[PDB]
């Protein structure tokens, strides 16, 4: 009995537990403004303040912000606990309730999560792809978009794999013609200060303000900066003191590039979130390994974060403690036979714990281990207890 | 700024809009439909968060009409709360022990003698952790009621 | 580690007072011993890379990598990391009547990097749908881009 | 000999079991202390003569 | 106002190199933002003491520190010591109304950014909002009507 | 361990080197000590037998 | 001073890394003394200086 249903039942780390609080992490097409990100998060705020007013009590929202303008993230906390009883009140049944309502939004990704008992391994992988071969962003991309499509088409040990950088958006492009420029009368340092300075500003100067120091900032106007062709404005002031208009002498055009390069161990790579088939750690990244194999010439992998804890044993612990009490039985009965009596019912409350614990759904974690190893400890004392007078 | 010939004046404002703005753009915080901003504290534990509950409140008496303060993201309660959950169950295991002591002594002393000696080891292992340098934390007092 | 950086301190505390290109080319704390127990060596059996040619993709590759892990104080690279090198002529500088300071600012103004900004800015004006990043001259990659200089 | 050799996972997970590793065994050689000292001494002062 | 092909190269890639000649590590990541900001996140391998480590990258941070732009020294680094969970969020509003969006984020920079984060366990406090700065926002008609550069 | 802990470090470059790349140990102080302590392991074992 | 020992002025990429560029002198024009009374300048009225 105890062997079979024992091997049987699937271990975790930690129970999830209601900490009176969640969030929502709000995720946009590539290219939104913050204006249209604020207007996803709007309907964030009314499903958590203007959905179910049971277990809602206050849902701090920021637009812009969460993990690095089309990105948000909603914080909220939950009322007293005993004002939120059972499962259907509950941070699962509330983010599944939240998340199941929250897909169905065109044009967003935006879902609800609990905040996991430790912060460093949470769910059991995190793989990187790393340019080992200096191939380049746009190689890169090519060789994890052929890892990404081979990846969720062996559904048979893992799906829903992603990348955690974002991918490409289209880039306004410039060439200032250094010719036409120092021929037009214009320096390229006038240029390249009026072009950072009229888009993205300039930290010059700082000044005092109600006795404490803070910053200056030249912008542009904003109705100046949010336009194509408002690139041919912001003449220059050159040779013969004359104005010049960047469309004199700028080229200009849309192109490709990356806005969340990722790096790894100081080279160019991209990491990949997902989790094994309802199989172990240990196959789905067997399987990893075996499809990044797969790839183009001067790509590598590497293992990271929420699975490095592992890749480097509790029979190991127990076996040599067993034969630990063993000894310490011989010298106590002084005898070799005797002492196994007293360990011979070490599956005798074992067998208990492993019932009660596939009864209620549970599972095998560190607090079914340290419950099961105060039960073998009251069973000895028990043992113990009853074999000493025998002798 | 610039000087024209016929004694005409042109300075900064003329050319532009002079106002005590925001240093970034990025971020917008609205709390509950209500603009609004806020700080969140970076990882003590409850001597970390109470000593900024009392770093916080000698802010208050000096604050403008209008400003109010709400904790609307707080983990340090979740874990107040469920130590002295187990503190209460731990208080409960000693009633429902004394319970069957007296159910099978059948005498006040008599079971008294086992009822002392629960909290004695319980404060003498809370000694002990200080002598460790262990901490009262979410793990340790469910150790204490194991 | 305790005295380590008891150098640091005073170190940064002196190095606003040296020369500028001291300061590009930077100052080290390296704590370490005086012995290098272990020296290891990259050749190439067929040739098909040159002296100068070997330590570069063990600088590129291998002198960051190795040296991230503990029980590594300071490595000396017996060579070098590749540079681009630019042997001006004062001859033909002559012949065109240019000075070695027009070439540096040349090279200084055509190869350096660029504040851009975004269309579709931080602060926007009520109404904008497109935010796109901007992109001007970059860095520039190898012998033919430096060929063509201003 | 059964509650101690936790104390030896290594790892960001072993550490949690450190604290029971510790805790437990204190407890232990505490209350052995006790039925040892304490609760001999108060059955001899604590108990009627039957 | 940068692009992720600009800091990753313009002060990440100056970064990356010169961490380097530092005891026990795990592993350095990298991002690259749109908005500039850069982040490496250097870790600890389980057993290094949070004071040890945290002067182990900021020598080579200094190290580093001449080497990045000119605008990147004026708005500055930081090594930021601590963990990646903000346990507990405060919020600030005006009940009344006489205080707007950007009007509530100053007196809580000027008045409590500074006073709460001198205090230990906080490792790096992030704002939501931001501290008051002067604006100019400048007319590039205006600077052409009057034939005046930015 | 610091030196171990080079020749797995660069165990993972050696994959991806270019064709021709070979890697040698001209100067090496790690296998001395490594050889000394086994040689005075095999006279603590020729102790016990003598 | 750029003509003999070079100048370290900018930095480029390669091949997805910053490597340095060096302004120096051709080696065939600073091993000589003589050598110095070459490298004219340029000064005020346009002029080229040795």
């Amino acid at each position: 009995g105890m062997a079979y249903l024992f091997v049987r039942l699937p271990s975790s780390f930690l129970p999830d537990e209601d900490q009176g609080v969640f969030m929502t992490m709000v995720q946009l097409p590539a290219g939104a403004t913050q204006e249209r990100t604020q207007k996803v998060l709007n309907e964030v705020t009314h499903y958590y303040l203007t959905k179910e007013k049971n277990n809602v009590e206050s849902v701090f929202a920021v637009n812009g912000f969460g993990f690095a303008q089309n990105t948000g993230i909603a914080f909220v906390s939950l009322k007293d606990w005993a004002d939120r009883p059972g499962e259907e009140n509950k941070v699962e049944a509330i983010t599944m309730r939240a998340t199941r309502a929250f897909s169905q939004i065109k044009d967003a990704m935006v879902f609800a999560f609990n905040l996991p008992a430790i912060v460093e391994l949470g769910t059991a992988f995190d793989f990187e792809l790393i340019d080992q071969a200096g191939l380049g962003h746009e190689k890169l991309t090519q060789a994890r978009n052929q890892l990404l499509a081979e990846a969720a088409k062996h559904p048979d040990m893992l799906t829903s794999v992603r990348p955690n950088g974002l991918e490409d958006t289209p880039q306004f492009k410039i060439d200032i013609d250094q010719e036409k420029a120092q021929a037009l009368g214009v320096s390229i340092n006038d240029i390249n200060t009026t072009l950072g300075a009229a888009w993205g500003g300039s930290y010059v100067n700082d000044f005092i303000d109600r006795g404490r120091v803070k910053k200056v900032y030249v912008m542009s106007e904003a109705k100046y900066r949010m336009l194509p062709d408002d690139i041919g404005d912001w003449y220059v002031r050159a040779a013969d003191g004359q104005m010049v208009p960047f469309s004199a002498f700028s080229s200009s055009r849309w192109e490709y590039g990356s806005p969340r390069l990722e790096r790894y161990n100081g080279l160019p790579s991209m990491e990949i979130l997902g989790q094994a088939a309802p199989k172990s750690t240990g196959e789905a990244m067997e399987l990893m390994e075996q499809l990044a194999s797969k790839l183009p010439t001067g790509v590598g992998y590497d293992w990271t974060g929420m699975s490095y804890q592992e890749r480097l044993q509790a029979p190991s612990l127990y076996a040599i403690s067993l034969i630990v009490v063993f000894l310490c039985l011989a010298a106590l009965y002084e005898s070799w036979s005797i002492p196994f009596s007293v360990m011979l019912v070490v599956p005798l409350g074992v067998i208990g714990a492993l019932l009660a614990a596939t009864f209620r759904g549970l599972t095998n974690d560190v607090y079914f281990q340290v419950g099961l190893l105060t039960t073998i400890g009251l069973s000895a004392k028990n043992a113990i207890l009853i074999v000493e007078f025998a002798k | 700024l610039k000087v024209n010939q016929d004694g005409s004046r042109v300075l900064l404002r003329d050319v532009a809009k002079i106002e005590l703005g925001g240093e970034n753009y990025d971020i917008i915080a609205e709390f509950n439909g209500q603009p609004a901003s806020g700080l969140g504290i970076k990882l003590n534990a409850l001597d970390t968060a109470a000593a900024i509950r009392a770093e916080l409140a000698k802010m208050e008496p000096f604050f403008p009409s209008g400003l109010k303060i709400v904790y609307p993201y707080d983990t340090t309660p979740f874990v107040k709360i469920s130590i002295h959950e187990v503190v209460k169950t731990l208080v409960e295991a000693i009633i429902l022990v004394f319970l069957v002591m007296y159910l099978f002594l059948q005498n006040f002393r008599a079971t008294l003698i086992p009822t002392i000696a629960v909290p004695v080891v319980l404060l003498g292992t809370f000694a002990v952790l200080a002598a460790f340098g262990f901490s009262i934390n979410t793990l340790t007092m469910f150790g204490m009621v194991l | 580690d305790i005295a380590q950086v008891q150098v640091q301190n005073k170190l940064q505390l002196a190095m606003p007072l040296l020369p500028q290109e001291v300061q590009q080319q930077g100052v080290s704390v390296e704590k370490s011993s005086s012995s290098f127990l272990m020296v290891v060596g990259v050749i190439n059996t067929d040739g098909t890379m040159t002296q100068e040619d070997i330590s570069d993709y063990v600088a590129a590759n291998m002198k960051d990598a190795i040296s991230r892990t503990s029980g590594v104080g300071d490595v000396q690279l017996f060579g070098s990391q590749y540079a681009m090198r630019i042997w001006m002529n004062p001859n033909e500088l002559n012949k065109f009547q240019l000075t070695p300071v027009d070439v540096i600012t040349a090279i200084k103004a055509q190869n350096a990097q660029v504040a851009a900004g975004q269309l579709g800015g931080t602060p926007p004006v009520k109404g904008q749908q497109l935010n796109a990043s901007i992109i001007a001259q970059t860095r520039l990659t190898s012998t033919e881009e430096f060929g063509k200089i201003l | 000999a059964v509650f101690v050799p936790m104390a030896f996972f290594g790892g960001s997970t072993g550490a949690i079991y450190r604290q029971f590793s510790i805790t437990i065994v204190s407890a232990m050689a505490l209350s052995v202390l006790v039925a040892l000292i304490l609760t001999p001494a108060l059955c001899a002062t604590m108990l009627k003569p039957i | 106002g940068a692009d992720a092909k600009t800091v990753q190269d313009t002060v990440t890639q100056v970064i990356e190199q010169n961490m380097n000649g530092i005891d026990n590590l795990m592993y350095m990541s990298s991002n690259s933002d749109s908005t500039g900001t850069v982040q490496i996140t250097l870790t600890f391998e389980s057993g290094t003491d949070a004071d040890i480590a945290q002067v182990q990258v900021q020598n080579k941070l200094q190290l580093a520190m001449p080497l990045l732009p000119q605008e990147v020294q004026q708005q500055g680094v930081s090594v930021e010591k601590s963990s990646s969970s903000f346990l507990m969020v405060v919020g600030v509003i005006n009940t009344d109304g006489t205080m707007t969006q950007e009007d509530i984020s100053d007196y809580v920079a000027a008045n409590m950014k500074d006073a709460i984060s001198r205090t230990s366990g906080v490792g790096d406090v992030q704002l939501f909002g931001s501290q008051y700065a002067m604006r100019i926002w400048m007319n590039p008609n205006e600077l052409n009507k009057f034939q005046l550069t930015p």
